[PDB]
RNA sequence: UCCGCCGGCACCUUAUGAGAAAUCAAAGUCUUUGGGUUCCGGGGGGAGUAUGGUCGCAAGGCUGAAACUUAAAGGAAUUGAC
RNA sequence: UGUCUGGUAAUUGGAAUGAGUACAAUCUAAAUCCCUUAACGAGGAUCCAUUGGAGGGCAAGUCUGGUGCCAGCAGCCGCGGUAAUUCCAGCUCCAAUAGCGUAUAUUUAAGUUGUUGCAGUUAAAAAGCUCGUAGUUGGACCUUGGGCCGGCAUCGUUACUUUGAAGAAAUUAGAGUGCUCAAAGCAAGCCAUCGCUCUGGAUACAUUAGCAUGGGAUAACAUCAUAGGAU
């Protein structure tokens, strides 16, 4: 099984260095591969709104949600925003200026959604919230 | 689907890849 | 078992078995006691008799008898038979 | 209202006990729950958990709720019973009656030093019931119970103030967490310490000093 | 160099693990019902505190006896409570004080005690009535409820010379009144 | 033919043992955790795939990822249905 | 039946007070904040508490109205297809409370990185098999009876263990100290002084490596019969 003896020290640490590799989430933070990420490290992001797309839910749900199309302005790529609270989609025009964040999971899908990782918390300076609740307007 | 015959399948999409990368080299 | 005053804090104590000294639990059910009573110089049945304990580990062993036989020859010895 | 059925029963029914520590000392089968209504003062009794099983018929599934009872004062005394019935009413009162049936002692020792009233268990106890493996450590005497909720209730139903807990395996699975740790409970009496180990003195079990009233008394 | 930065600073409650539990929920409450609290970071943080004094004891009892950094410190902690009214004259031992528990120190707030003296109806009455700054501790006016007392002051407690209830001119609402029946 | 010793392939009964169980006299002597030592696993896919290195005439072998996707995949046993 | 106890009313009363305002003094290099304080200052004491929730995990509704697999909620399981405890709202209730929600990073949870302390027949995991250097690991044997209780050499080497020294402060642990309490600070305290307590401003830990003292049980090296040995 293990080796137990009291000169065995480089052995035990040099195997535990090796198998570290095998586990998700070390692996995950040590390969650096976390900057390649749309996010490049950050909490949130800021983007312009590409489009208003909507996506048909998975099975076994039935809805479209209201996503929308944007890109981010510190390294242009362009990713799919989540739209909660109804009725927020109109507040979101063309080419306006949002505020992304993460959806919950840590760069996974959340819920039904195929294939969304972020949503939408600010437009325009104006957090969606205020505006839901009326109170803020959009500028 | 056997396994075995994925594996069939694999060799064979190696050896065709193998044939498509010699042609360009 | 023996508090700072000098009483007993548990609620009773065990009885171990007379073969391998290992404890009697109260929910030992195939821990049994038997009373081997002495006779007198003509045969006769005196009243009094030396008791043993053997727990269910060496019942279900089959060194039971060997055991009580053993500690009965051990026993005799002292109190004369 | 009662007619014992049992030897230990027809003893207990006129008066010829105090406490149920004797039962223990000889470990006697009890198997009338009056004998632990009479003996034991105090009795209290919480239900844990009511799961639905279901056994698939031709027809459609049949199906029998399951319910967990802890029994037993907070003074060393606890008892644990399991009963499956048709509907909730006649299975909760089944495990009643059985977790009553199945009080064992529990052994409360110190930690460091003999200021009275123990209050922790006297060694480290382990109990394994199928998978689930639960410890109790020695804890001092301002811990308190650090467990989950289910070993929480049951220590404090057995009398226990402080201990460390430890467990490993599908702790999710109620039945078996609750059975290791009442199993274990039944341990802590079975460690040997050296203060044990002065030489035992034998007593004459309820079913031999009390021959002249069981010979033939049936019921007068 | 902000020289201002090298003052210590540090935190006095902790939040309990499992937030939604009957039985604790219902604990805290009762205990802050009758000792007239105001939320439950005043009882964590006293549950705080008593836990950094179990720790203490509990890191002390494990030492030998024969070991001065028992010896001592065990001196000063049974010194400390027996200042402050927890630990009873018959209970000079390190293994009493690992025996504390939170309404030993909730029992020696000056709100408690101010009930307790009988010069307030009720324990409402008395944090209501040491917020006014009408309490004082030996010479010194305590508007703090939490002002945990030590034995040697329990017999000061009185109101203030400034106080209406220890001596003092009129408060504004019967000032107002006097000066409205003036006329 | 009978008895005994050492070594080997197995077999039968039984836990007082272990185990999720099937079962195992070793798969036991494990929260009462430590005899020595080698290899090796970290949810299911992508995938033993891409690429680099290297051995081979070739077929191929050894070493061997990532993006992305997913809330199950799986083991043993139980009652029905077929 | 009785009296007391206890609880609710935009009911009735009185008292209390600081948020605010402000003479004034104090603070301050000068101002300001604080502390102190004239005068004013609370009844729906409008001097109006918020943030998240109410199917489970997880404390709190199978209340009412709207929608009808739509809009949406939903970290996970899931909810909505004309009776929605889950969506949109009202009432009520719950948790924390001058704080709460959300996103990333990571500590715990995780005995799911396992030296302590995980696993490998069937769940993922014994190399087809053997040999093999480095590495790791290696049988037993050699002081016990013995009681008592300034010199002066020249020497097997280490690991281990004890004791000591040197060891920056700050931070941490910790003694004293009533900043009104506390987080703090290193101050202060007292006869009621032409002053005193020499006032205090303790003490630990601080891996490993290095220096020195004692111990020789357990371990590693070569030393072991051409006497080229000791005196
Ligand atoms: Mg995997
Ligand atoms: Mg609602
Ligand atoms: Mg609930
Ligand atoms: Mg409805
Ligand atoms: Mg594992
Ligand atoms: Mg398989
Ligand atoms: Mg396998
Ligand atoms: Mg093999
Ligand atoms: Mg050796």
């Amino acid at each position: 099984g293990k080796t137990r003896g009291m000169g065995a020290g480089r052995k035990l640490k040099t195997h535990r260095r090796n198998q570290r590799w095998a586990d998700k989430a070390y692996k995950k933070s040590h390969l650096g591969n976390e900057w390649k990420k749309p996010f490049a490290g950050s909490s949130h992001a800021k983007g312009i709104v590409l489009e208003k797309i909507g996506i048909e839910a998975k099975q076994p749900n039935s809805a479209i949600r209201k996503c929308a199309r944007v890109q981010l302005v510190k390294n242009g790529k362009k990713i799919a925003a989540f739209v909660p609270n109804d009725g927020c989609l109109n507040f979101i025009e063309e080419n306006d200026e949002v505020l992304i964040a993460g959806f919950g999971r840590k760069g996974h899908a959340v819920g039904d959604i195929p294939g969304v990782r972020f949503k939408v918390v600010k437009v325009s300076g104006v957090s969606l919230l205020a505006l839901f609740k009326e109170k803020k307007e959009k500028p | 689907m056997r396994a075995k015959w994925k594996k069939k399948r694999m060799r064979r999409l190696k050896r065709k890849r193998r044939k498509m990368r010699q042609r360009s080299k | 078992m023996q508090n700072e005053v000098g009483d007993m804090v548990d609620l009773y104590v065990p009885r171990k078995c007379s073969a391998t000294n290992r404890i009697i639990t109260a929910k030992d059910h195939a821990s049994v006691q038997i009373n081997i009573g002495h006779v007198d110089e003509n045969g006769l049945y005196d009243g009094r008799f030396t008791t043993f304990a053997l727990s269910g580990f060496v019942r279900a062993q089959g060194d039971a008898d060997g055991s009580l036989d053993r500690l009965w020859q051990k026993r005799k010895a002292e109190i004369k038979q | 209202k009662w007619v014992p059925v049992t030897k230990l029963g027809r003893l207990v029914k006129e008066g010829r006990f105090t406490k149920m520590e004797e039962i223990y000392l000889h470990s006697l089968p009890v198997k009338e729950h009056q004998i632990v209504e009479t003996l034991c003062p105090g009795l209290k009794d919480e239900v844990m958990k009511i799961t639905p099983v279901q056994k698939q018929t031709r027809a459609g599934q049949r199906t029998r709720f399951k319910a967990f009872v802890v029994v037993g004062d907070s003074n060393g005394h606890v008892g644990l019973g399991v009963k499956c019935a048709k509907e909730v009413a006649t299975a909760i009162r089944g495990a009643i009656i059985l977790a009553k049936l199945s009080i064992v002692p529990v052994r409360r020792g110190y930690w460091g030093n003999k200021i009275g009233q123990p209050h922790t268990v006297p060694c480290k106890v382990t109990g394994k019931c199928g998978s689930v493996t639960v410890r109790m450590v020695p804890a001092p005497r301002g811990s308190g119970i650090v467990a989950a909720r289910v070993p929480k209730k049951v220590l404090q139903f057995a009398g226990i103030d402080d201990v460390f807990t430890s467990s490993r395996g599908s702790t999710k699975t109620l039945g078996n967490f609750v059975k290791a740790t009442f199993d274990c409970l039944m341990k802590t009496y079975g460690f040997l310490t050296p203060d044990f180990w002065r030489e035992t003195t034998f007593t004459k079990a309820p079913y031999q000093e009390f021959t002249d009233i069981l010979a033939k008394p049936t019921k007068a | 160099v902000h020289v201002n930065f090298y003052r210590n600073y540090g935190k006095t409650f902790k939040k309990p693990r499992r937030p939604y539990e009957k039985e604790r929920l219902d604990a805290e409450l009762k205990l802050v019902g009758e000792y007239g609290l105001r939320c439950k970071r005043e009882l964590w943080r006293v549950q705080y505190a008593l836990s950094r004094i179990r720790n203490a004891a509990r890191h002390l009892l494990t030492l030998d006896e024969k070991n001065p950094r028992r010896i001592f410190e065990g001196a000063a902690l049974l010194r400390r409570m027996n200042r402050y009214g927890l630990l009873a004259e018959g209970q000079d031992k390190l293994d009493y004080v690992l025996a504390l528990t939170a309404e030993n120190f909730l029992a020696r707030r000056l709100q408690t005690l101010v009930f307790k003296a009988g010069m307030a109806k009720s324990i409402h009455h008395a944090r209501v009535l040491i917020r006014q700054r009408h309490i004082r501790v030996g010479r010194q006016i305590v508007n703090v409820p939490s002002f945990m007392v030590r034995v040697e002051s329990e017999k000061h407690i009185d109101f203030s010379l400034t106080s209406p209830f220890g001596g003092g001119p009129a408060g504004r609402v019967k000032r107002k009144n006097q000066k409205k029946a003036s006329g």
